[PDB]
């Protein structure tokens, strides 16, 4: 059925199962950490979108959903974080001009080196 | 069957492994740095194997496998 | 060719000096040559 379809998903299934069985077999001889679980919670909680911190709190006081209302919330907020990203990437970001589209996408100007030392 | 076993073996193995900490981590250096470019197989096995390998694509399996990323 | 170098270095340094006419001034005259002879080879690079 459609092999063309089949051969990623074969090995699209060889890698994420690998994984998954590595990480297993990792935590066992080594268990993790009982409160850096927190941690790795606050690295992947500082790299969200602003424009879902709107719903977020929602959910923790109980207001959001029950199911598929809140599937249904997520798009809202992606669709308005897509359309943004569609606008910085075209006519510039919320704090800049078009000069500094061009000189963005023509890399006329280093990393700061100086600052950060 | 293999979990009833292989939850004694890892409490069993675990203080084992975490004991040494230097040659269990130079092992495994050697052990991946070998597997890599198969080039220890003329001398211990008769066929070269260096040949037909290829070191980058086992690069990137590993690395897809670290990071999850097919 | 001397005469073209010195005339290369006269037209760099009457162009700068119409440029900044405040360090025009004969005090810079020193410092006018540390600039001309640095604008005379390429450009001067920051650090970054
Ligand atoms: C443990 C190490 C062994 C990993 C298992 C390898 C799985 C065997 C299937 C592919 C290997 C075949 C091989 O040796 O022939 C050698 C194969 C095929 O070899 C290539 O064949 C081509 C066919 O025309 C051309 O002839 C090339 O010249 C020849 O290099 O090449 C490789 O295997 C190169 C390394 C790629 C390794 C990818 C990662 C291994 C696949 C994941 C396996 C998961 C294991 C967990």
């Amino acid at each position: 059925p459609r092999l063309a379809a089949v051969m990623p998903d074969a090995v699209y299934a060889l890698v994420q199962g690998t994984h998954k069985l590595g990480e297993y077999a990792h935590d066992l001889v080594f268990p993790p950490t009982p409160e850096d679980l927190r941690k790795l919670e606050q690295q992947v909680n500082a790299t969200i979108p602003r424009e879902f911190d709107r719903v977020r709190q929602r959910y923790a006081e109980g207001k959001i959903a029950n199911d598929e209302q809140l599937s249904s919330e997520l798009e809202d907020a992606s669709f308005n974080w897509y359309r943004r990203q569609l606008r910085t990437s075209v006519v510039g970001a919320t704090d800049e001009e078009l000069e500094d589209v061009a000189v963005r996408k023509l890399r006329l100007e280093p990393p700061a080196l100086q600052a950060s030392l | 069957a293999w979990q009833q076993s292989f939850e004694t073996y890892g409490g069993k193995l675990r203080e084992v492994l975490l004991g040494q900490q230097e040659a269990a981590k130079n092992v495994a250096k050697q052990l991946d740095e070998g597997v890599t470019y198969m080039d220890w197989t003329y001398r211990s096995t008769g066929v070269d194997l260096s040949a037909v390998w290829d070191p980058e694509l086992w690069i990137r399996f590993r690395e897809a496998v670290a990071q999850n990323e097919p | 060719v001397e005469a073209a170098y010195s005339a290369y270095l006269r037209r760099i340094a009457e162009a700068y000096l119409a440029e900044h006419p405040q360090m025009a001034a004969p005090e810079h005259a020193a410092h006018v040559a540390r600039v001309v002879r640095s604008r005379a080879l390429g450009t001067p690079l920051s650090f970054d």
